């Protein structure tokens, strides 16, 4: 029901997911593309943190705004906690 | 297959494809409106399996996807605005290239059933949203852009 | 940088197309990077300033692939006993050289050669090797090909696979013929091999009708027929 | 209310839904008949095509008429 | 399966194949030499694309691989003015 992108540093992932899917399903997700477990990384929203219980469609990431023609920014950042680093996108002309 | 390769033009720009697609195309009364009807989808599928350039502009800048959903009979023959329109947009006739007056054909529809064909048939490109938002917003592009690509922004 | 187009010469870009496009059309080893970066070569001399140069590169792929294919000819002129066992070595390693080609020059095929009378890559190289591979080499190609399926037929089982890719070389090359897209194998091979088949059958039939009397005959055209 | 739509070949296809049925349905039996799946005969009702439930008061309750169907594939 | 897309700087982008497949110099790219018995990642490396436009491909990838076909309204794709040139160009050699 929602298109988010996963934008951890460098890399941005882009998948779909559902209202009632919840953070554990977007966990298992990305271990299998970025192969990291679960822990050493924890997921935002704009600075909001997150947990593993709560659903995608609770935090502000519903489809009204995860649209795939503008997904909604959701920051990661991995562990060696680290800061969420994200670095912007090159210059528009 | 001769005859459209020496570009076959009216004084309208219209070439046989155009004129193919036209209702407003004058049949001979003597004999032969009773059997030439227009717009004819069995010409026009003839007409581009013989490689007529289906992108072709008139004068006004209307192609033939342009032309024929000008047809002001959806009702009395259905079946001569459909199975030509399928047939128009087969070779890549551009669905979303824009006249000279700046009108897509979706927007020079006329007829309910016209344009829900063209918007079945239509089929969504990055290529056509982004030229739209180009000419939209009037972005210098010549000597910036591709040769190929300055042609495709005149499209829409 | 970027796709913008800019004033790029020819030659050493060219040249160091070859350099992967050789490899390519051989099934060789070209490193993903320099695949995927012949792509971005491609674009650029397609839509180059001032002059789009995308004729004098499908000239030059046309030089390029008419060299090798009559390379390939050559070299497979000089196993004369065994040339379906070469040629067959060198269309396995060329069609899907063609294909990988086609790949490659994906946007010279729609943006100059089908608006623009032209052949497309994918069927220019194809066309390319009916014309100076199997066209040119015709009679020995075949006349030999009716002799292995003949020896097959006798008692002889030879390799299956050879001559199942040289036979269907005669489909494949004409693929992209959307009109009849069977009528090189309609008249390199069907016809020499109907006509070849209805001989051998012939004179099989004639030596069956004597040897065996209207009971075994049945059971053995049957079983000829099953074979 | 049995319906007469027109097809590509000048057919008809009896619906048998009165004009308070709705046409997410309605287009099935008439489809049923000629045999076209439910979510894939993109019927006008002379203008426009029905949309979701899309009760049948909303294409002038018509008795029967003649709603020329589009083949769109791929719908479903 | 998922699909791996460099930008011209760094600004790394991981894509479903069945979504990154609607583009045609992707679906070349992706049928070039090397059977890819990882089948993994397979990268491709956009040299010259940049990151915000690679960005918006992507982001079309998704859109049209959700509105194909379907009879709703089909909501209109967000072009940035400033973005729309260098979109049109990428747009150009990512086919489609």
């Amino acid at each position: 029901d929602v298109f988010l992108m996963i934008r951890r540093h460098k890399t941005t992932i882009f998948t779909d997911a559902k209202e009632s899917s919840t953070v554990f399903e977007l966990k298992r997700i990305v271990e299998g593309i970025l192969k990291r477990p679960p822990d050493e990384q924890r997921l935002y929203k704009d600075d909001q943190l997150l947990d593993d219980g709560k659903t995608l469609g609770e935090c502000g990431f519903t489809s009204q705004t995860a649209r795939p023609q503008a997904p909604a920014t959701v920051g990661l950042a991995f562990r060696a906690f680290e800061a969420l680093c994200i670095e912007p996108f090159s210059s528009p002309p | 297959y001769n005859l459209i390769h020496l570009d076959p033009r009216t004084r309208e720009g219209f070439t046989l494809l155009h004129l193919a697609v036209n209702s407003n195309t004058p049949v001979d009364d003597f004999h032969t409106n009773d059997v030439c009807s227009f717009p004819n989808a069995l010409v026009t599928k003839l007409l581009l399996d013989c490689g007529a350039e289906v992108n072709a502009v008139d004068n006004e800048g209307n192609s033939a996807l342009h032309i024929i959903v000008q047809y002001n009979r959806p009702i009395s023959d259905f079946l001569t605005l459909h199975s030509i329109i399928i047939s128009l947009v087969e070779a890549g006739a551009h669905t979303d290239m824009t006249n000279k007056q700046n009108k897509t054909p979706l927007d020079k529809s006329t007829t309910g059933v016209s344009e829900i064909l063209l918007k079945t048939q239509m089929k969504m490109s990055l290529k056509c949203l982004a030229a739209r938002a180009v000419r939209a917003n009037d972005i210098n592009y010549q000597d910036q852009i591709p040769r190929t690509l300055e042609e495709f922004v005149g499209f829409h | 940088t970027s796709l913008k187009p800019r004033v790029v010469d020819f030659d050493e870009t060219w040249n160091k197309l070859l350099t992967t496009i050789k490899a390519v059309v051989m099934l060789e080893y070209v490193e993903r990077a320099t695949w995927n970066d012949r792509f971005s070569d491609i674009y650029a001399l397609c839509v180059a300033y001032p002059e789009p140069l995308g004729e004098r590169l499908y000239t030059e792929t046309k030089i390029f692939l008419e060299n090798h294919v009559r390379h390939l000819h050559k070299r497979v002129l000089e196993s004369e006993e065994q040339v379906l066992v070469m040629y067959h070595r060198y269309w396995e390693e060329y069609s899907k050289g063609a294909d990988y080609m086609d790949c490659l020059y994906r946007y010279l095929n729609t943006q100059f050669i089908k608006k623009n009378p032209l052949m497309e890559i994918g069927e220019l190289a194809l066309d390319m090797w009916r014309k100076l591979m199997v066209e040119p080499l015709q009679a020995i190609l075949i006349r030999m090909l009716l002799r292995e399926i003949k020896n097959d037929r006798g008692g002889e089982d030879p390799n299956q696979k050879v001559i199942h890719g040289v036979i269907n070389s005669f489909v494949h090359v004409e693929q992209y013929k959307k009109k009849f897209p069977l009528k090189f194998y309609q008249e390199i091979f069907e016809s020499p091999f109907l006509t070849e088949t209805g001989e051998y059958y012939k004179q099989e039939a004639s030596n069956l009708l004597q040897e065996s009397n209207c009971s075994q005959y049945m059971e053995k055209v049957l079983g000829r027929l099953k074979d | 209310m049995l319906i007469k739509v027109k097809t590509l070949t000048g057919k008809e296809i009896e619906i048998d839904i009165e004009p308070t049925d709705k046409v997410e349905r309605i287009k099935e039996r008439v489809e049923e008949k000629e045999g076209i799946p439910p979510q894939q005969q993109r019927l006008i009702y002379s203008g426009k095509q029905m949309n979701d439930e899309k009760t049948a008061a909303d294409y002038k309750i018509l008795g029967g008429s003649v709603l020329h169907l589009v083949l769109a594939l791929r719908g479903g | 399966m998922y699909v791996k897309l460099i930008s011209s700087d760094g600004h790394e982008f991981i894509v479903k194949r069945e979504h990154a497949l609607t583009s045609g110099t992707i679906k070349a790219m992706l049928s070039g030499p090397g059977q890819f018995a990882e089948n993994e990642t397979n990268e491709v490396n956009f040299r010259e694309i940049p990151s915000h436009v690679l960005s918006k491909v992507c982001m079309y990838f998704t859109y049209k691989v959700r509105y194909t076909n379907s009879s709703t309204e089909i909501p209109e794709f967000p072009i940035a003015p400033e973005i729309a040139l260098e979109l049109l160009m990428a747009a150009n050699f990512l086919d489609c």
